[PDB]
């Protein structure tokens, strides 16, 4: 049976995930086959690192890729719904039900779920773009990241996401927020409170010229470079280095940016004179440089034409945790089309991996975007809890060997409010069982009022049950919910569906 | 050197045969399962595709070899029906095992088989329906992509694909005497959209996008230039005035091109209203050329396969212009619509709304090379195998119904023309027991008891013949009780079944003719 | 402490078993067959074409193949032949049952099927049969079926040499009034000495020992037998004192005249029964011994003398000549004594035999194995003691079935062409209606692989045939002949079978092949 030799195999990354998703989860220690130690809790990290053996593995990795490149977040969802999808499979394949009916059955379910999840709507973020607006979204986001550090983190991000979000107004076919809009800088040394964030870019090398600050105007005029700085030479061959600067401020240029290297006199001279000098070792930073300080490379030398200047607020040198760094951004107007988050942190594990956490807080906010994306899905496995009600529910409704592939098939979401108490150390004897009571009552209705927001209790708040998510806030994005079930059940589908392994020829 | 007797190479070779038939049986049907390929690299392929797991799998065993290599010229004449062939050839070599350890001669077995396959172009040539080609006849294409897809396909895929490819053919073949070639539809892949993407794309679809911000996305009702010339930068200065002239030296020669394309375009829907100007260059165009080509309005594309342009050559129908300086106003060509779709780093040109160029392109998208490789196999099958519906007006009824039949010409009507020979009778009976492997295997693979389904089956070929009409009697692998194609819409080919009964009924003599294996070159 | 297989393989365990009981007792079949040579480990050989003892003393190794041997010993007990046939059909329908098995058939489904069919046999077997008359003319047929049950178990040299001694043998033990026959009424002994062709009928009794003095007369034309339990040597009544070697027998001698007398008494039955009068004689058989000097005077008037008898032939010399065991020679009486003809002692090197024949009215007679060797004399006492049992199938049952297969021949064209269109069973059992009927197919195409003939030409020839009988409209019985290579009549060559065995076979064939097709799990106990 390949397919039961393919179930031991995800057993493996199973065990890899159950213990993994959850505010509460298990980090994991990753040792890089290049010398370096990874502590995370991010599964894609993780699979990024293992190694990939049994082919069957291939298909459950490469879909966590569909969900990591296209979504910021469903790392676990994916591999989570995956896992226990093909574990009831077992179940299924024992019973004597074939490979193609249990496909079958799992596509059936696909329209269910899908269906269902757009009547689970709680709320809608009406895309206000409001502080208040995105903490809703950022906490639960920063959540499952670092516990109990949201504070920290959620102050940080919802004010680093108003930078770079600008007032907009009217707009739903005027796309924003790149991801490349947000950097996050490491500085050893430090801890949550010493963490800042500043309205621009922040060099992590130290200040090379010798000047500290501009004048004092608003809107410094800036000029980029392209070409290398040196006594002038002829368009051909060759077989004034100050200068440059002598035509740059005619417009207003305080500051002086050289894509390129710089001569022998202006290396003091534009320094001698205040003027900041800067020279760029990612070209692609050159790029945000013509998106932070609006700065135009100028393609040719000591040539600066007026179209190729820009307007920065501010520039200067700014000392972060005792190492230098020097800060060219945008001050309440030209309005810096980057925002850098300063994280000082003495062990340099956690201090990466808050940087790998306010990653995926930023790539969640590019899924805060128009696209339909303002749909809100109670958490906590209210969602969860509520999808296996409805799917035994349409179980009764199909005729058929599909109601036992159905049965099963609600079975799988149980994986998700299971692993949120084997994390979190509540009893799954108990937490679960009340679980299903809490959601499955009678309704004097058809609206069920207060039954909906009934969640999982991963709080030291010591009670018998479950809590409200409305406590904390705690929400989940409707269109990761929606994409994960569609990667997880084609991903599923896919490894019961593989009945034979042949190598190629060699 | 090696050497085996005794009838051992007869036992060796029905070993192997029935091997390769248990590799590619669960591989038949549309409740058949995939197969895995590795390439011990990290490359993995998920197929259904005969063609692609007999020509790239591992064969170990020599004989094994054989099979597949006949397999495969039935691939490039056909074009489809390769997991048909290497179930017929097993097992015609395994009814023969069990008649060859009675105590019949090979040959006598392999006489009758020749025998049979005479006869069975006989019926072929009775069970074939003809249908008219009207632009109406839509009822039926679609059935037949609804027959071929689904075979290579999810399900989910099948509502998809289904008109993409209809509505591809049709753009080829005109509804009279005309022609058809599939390099007529251009098969482009992509990422960043879903499988279920996958759409038609009415023209040609140009990879590589513009550097330039301010390129227009929208471009309706627009004449097309391509130029073949660089619009490029094609010298000592004191100061800035000087440095200024020579790099307008060589872009004056470039300025006095633009000036005449600024006048192409001044004079080619330059006071057209609702219309515009595009231009595609294989080679580069000045990033203030480029300002020039936004400032009038004007899309432009540069570096580019001329290849790709080739067919804008037939699809925009203009001449290709290798002088600016010869640059004419009347070299352009006609196109409606063209949107450029922005993806992670390249953006894509859709040159659609076009004349009559008749040359259309389907858009494979999805995530990973595993769905891209199922959907690219998917579409080059699917117009092929329609193809030969346009190719061949001789439609056979499908769901094994002319595998099916076959048992009931073979058993009853051969006997009373006692055409063959007593001895040879027992081959008649073994090509009889084996066309029910095609109709059998489809069962098996659904889950539906093998036995059962070909009862229920038999029934109605009775009730029908009982009562003096015309009944075409299939398997349906839903419900599990019989169907009929005509009505549910599952059709076959004639080419196929004709190239499958009389290369399997080869194959299958030339392995059962197999007496000495003898190990040579060594 | 537990072993099986949770996969159906125990089924490719148990046919494979039965392919090799195919493979090692199928080539014994038919004129043509081969035979078998079983070595006991002791020096001695078994060299025999016999089922019953190629079931009954073969060393089986395969655990399956001890069910399909005891099974098939069943068959013997009760129809008294058959036993090849029984193994044969049991492989057949497990090798087609196989083909079935791979397509996904419950075993319940096949076997069903073999059921069904065995109701359907039972009515071919009824109008398949020849109902003989009873008439003792039927010497013709009764010569017939030796040949049938012969030809099988000897070289067909001795074939002419025991048909007319079994059918002369059978003719002699049953009895007419529609009274039955009594097989152990017919002796049958082994002789040394001579070859397996001097094997000969005796209408009576031969006796071991036979006569052991000079004067013991050759023959007595017309004899009278006594059965005399009298010690007739040295005994003495329930002082001797001699001096010297003239007294010694003077007081042995007066001992042992309490015998003489009896000697004399003895003698005095001789003059009282023709003691001088021609064409009559007087033979002693004597369950005690006979004193040396008893067989002079024995010899003195011209008597027969035996002595020393065994008690079980004894109690036969009572039936054979009808006389009387006589305890008491005082009591001896003229009518006592039994009549018979020739009675000569056929002199053996080794130990001269005594021939008592012609007798009274003994309705019993003795067939002597005549051979020189150990594994001649062997297969023909299983020959004699198969054959007498097949004459006693055809006289106990008056119906005979055409031989030559034309049972299992015919069988097959009923059980293919019928059965559906009968609707007698099922559209998915139709898998044991043609399991069945190509099984069938295993006892004329076995007959025909062992000749040398083309198995699928002679098949093909015999049906031709039966195809004239349909629009002929007329009784044909086809069989398969093993001479020429064509098709044959069994009514107009002779070769016959029998009801009974071929009900008894199809029936148990039947019960055997259920029994191993229904096996899930092979278990072990006691481990």
């Amino acid at each position: 049976g390949q397919i039961i030799k393919s179930i031991a195999a995800i057993r493996e990354l199973h065990q890899m995930c159950l213990t993994s998703m959850g505010p509460c989860g298990r980090n994991k220690i990753i040792v890089n086959h290049l010398g370096k130690i990874i502590i995370t809790n991010d599964a894609a990290t993780m699979l990024r690192e293992l190694d990939i053996v049994h082919p069957a593995v291939k298909v459950l990795v490469m879909a966590t890729e569909q969900q990591k490149i296209d979504m910021g977040d469903g790392t676990n969802l994916v591999m989570i719904l995956a896992g226990e999808l093909l574990n009831v499979s077992e179940k299924l394949i024992s019973m004597g039900l074939s490979a193609v009916e249990i496909i079958q059955g799992y596509n059936m379910a696909r329209k269910f779920t899908l269906k269902e999840l757009d009547e689970m709507v709680v709320g809608e973020i009406t895309d206000k773009n409001d502080k208040n607006e995105l903490l809703k979204m950022i906490k639960p986001v920063i959540s499952s990241k670092k516990y109990g550090s949201e504070d920290i983190l959620s102050e940080l991000v919802s004010e680093a996401v108003s930078h770079v979000l600008p007032v907009a107004q009217q707009a739903g076919e005027i796309p924003y927020f790149n991801v490349d809009s947000i950097r996050v800088v490491k500085i050893m040394g430090g801890s949550l409170s010493n963490s800042t964030v500043i309205k621009g870019m922040v060099f992590n090398r130290e200040p090379e010229g010798h000047v500290k600050s501009l004048s004092e105007d608003k809107k410094h005029k800036v000029a980029v470079f392209t070409c290398p700085l040196d006594i002038a030479n002829t368009e051909t061959k060759g077989t004034q280095i100050d200068a440059m600067m002598k035509e740059i401020a005619d417009m207003g240029v305080e500051c002086i940016v050289a894509g390129a290297g710089v001569g022998e006199l202006a290396l003091h001279y534009l320094n001698r004179y205040g003027i900041l000098v800067l020279k760029v070792p990612s070209k692609f930073e050159l790029r945000r440089l013509c998106r932070v300080c609006g700065a135009t490379p100028l393609p040719r030398l000591g040539a600066p034409t007026p179209e190729e200047l820009g307007l920065v607020e501010t520039v200067k040198t700014m000392e972060i945790g005792g190492d230098r760094v020097t800060v060219f951004k945008q001050e309440q107007g030209e309005i810096s089309r980057t925002s850098t988050i300063i994280l000082r942190g003495a062990t340099q594990n956690n201090l990466d991996d808050i940087e790998r956490a306010i990653d995926d807080g930023v790539a969640a906010v590019k899924g805060l975007m128009k696209p339909s994306g303002g749909k809100l899905l109670p958490g906590a496995g209210a969602t969860e809890i509520e999808l296996i009600s409805r799917i035994t529910k349409y179980g009764e409704r199909t005729p058929g060997l599909l109601q036992l592939a159905i049965k099963q098939f609600a079975v799988a979401f149980e994986v998700v409010p299971r692993t949120l108490a084997e994390t979190a150390g509540l009893d799954v004897n108990e937490v679960l069982p009340n679980l299903y009571a809490a959601h499955n009552v009678t309704e004097p209705g058809a609206v069920k009022t207060d039954h909906l927001y009934k969640g999982v209790d991963i709080d030291g708040e010591s009670d018998e049950g479950v809590k409200d998510i409305r406590e904390e806030n705690i929400y989940d994005m409707l269109a990761t919910k929606k994409f994960a079930i569609n990667v997880a059940t084609e991903a599923a589908t896919t490894v019961l569906s593989i009945d034979q392994i042949i190598m190629a020829k060699k | 050197a090696e050497s085996l007797r005794r009838d051992a190479a007869l036992k060796v070779n029905v070993t192997s045969a029935e091997g390769l038939q248990s590799v590619l049986e669960t591989n038949l049907g549309p409740k058949g399962t995939l197969k895995m390929l590795v390439d011990g690299a990290g490359n993995i392929k998920l197929t259904k595709d005969g063609k692609v797991l007999l020509t790239e799998m591992q064969i170990q065993s020599p004989t094994a070899v054989l099979i597949a290599r006949a397999a495969a010229a039935q691939d490039e004449i056909t074009g489809d029906g390769t997991t048909t062939v290497v179930c017929l050839v097993g097992e015609l070599l395994r009814q023969a095992h069990r008649f060859i350890q009675e105590g019949v001669h090979p040959r006598i077995i392999t006489d009758g088989f020749e025998i049979a396959r005479k006869e069975s172009m006989k019926f072929l040539d009775e069970f074939k329906i003809s249908k008219t080609n009207l632009s109406n006849d839509r009822e039926f294409l679609l059935q037949v992509a609804r027959s071929s897809l689904l075979t290579k396909v999810d399900a989910d895929l099948t509502e998809v694909l289904t008109p993409i490819v209809t509505d591809a053919v049709l753009s080829v073949y005109d509804a009279q005497a005309d022609n058809l070639d599939l390099h007529m539809v251009e098969i482009m892949q992509m990422q960043h959209l879903s499988p279920k993407d996958t759409t038609f794309i009415k023209g040609l679809v140009l990879d590589h996008g513009g550097r330039h911000p301010d390129m227009p996305t929208r471009v309706k009702n627009a004449y097309v230039l391509i130029l073949n010339v660089s619009l490029e930068y094609e010298f000592f200065y004191s100061s800035a005035d000087q440095r200024d002239k020579l790099a307008a030296s060589e872009r004056k020669f470039v300025d006095a091109k633009l000036k005449k394309i600024i006048d192409l375009k001044n004079e080619v829907c330059g006071m057209d209203p609702d219309k515009g100007f595009v231009i595609i260059n294989q080679k580069g165009i000045d990033p203030m050329s480029l300002d020039v080509f936004a400032k009038h309005n004007i899309l432009a594309l540069r570096r580019a396969k001329r290849r790709n342009m080739e067919r804008l050559q037939l699809v925009t129908g203009g001449e290709a212009q290798n002088s600016v300086e010869d640059l004419s106003p009347q070299i352009l060509g006609f196109s409606g619509l063209v949107y450029q779709e922005t993806i992670g780093e390249e953006k894509f040109t859709y040159v659609t709304e076009n004349t009559d160029p008749k040359s259309c392109t389907i858009l494979i998208k999805g995530s990973t090379h595993y769905a891209l490789a199922q959907t690219k196999d998917a579409v080059r099958d699917g117009l092929r195998a329609v193809a030969n519906v346009l190719k061949d007006k001789n439609i056979i009824p499908g769901a094994g119904a002319f595998y099916i039949a076959l048992s009931r010409y073979l058993r009853s009507a051969n006997m009373n023309k006692l055409g063959a020979k007593g001895k040879t009778k027992t081959g008649i009976e073994a090509f009889a027991e084996a066309l029910l492997v095609i109709p059998k295997t489809l069962v098996k693979n659904s889950g539906f008891d093998p036995l059962d389904v070909l009862a229920m089956v038999e029934d109605e070929l009775d009730d029908a013949q009982d009562s003096d009409e015309t009944r075409y009697v299939g398997v349906d692998l839903n419900i599990g009780d019989s169907c009929d194609p005509t009505i549910e819409g599952i059709w076959d080919s004639y080419r196929v079944l004709r190239n499958a009964i009389t290369g399997a009924t080869g194959i299958a003599s030339n392995l059962l003719l197999c007496d000495e294996l003898l190990r040579a070159g060594r």
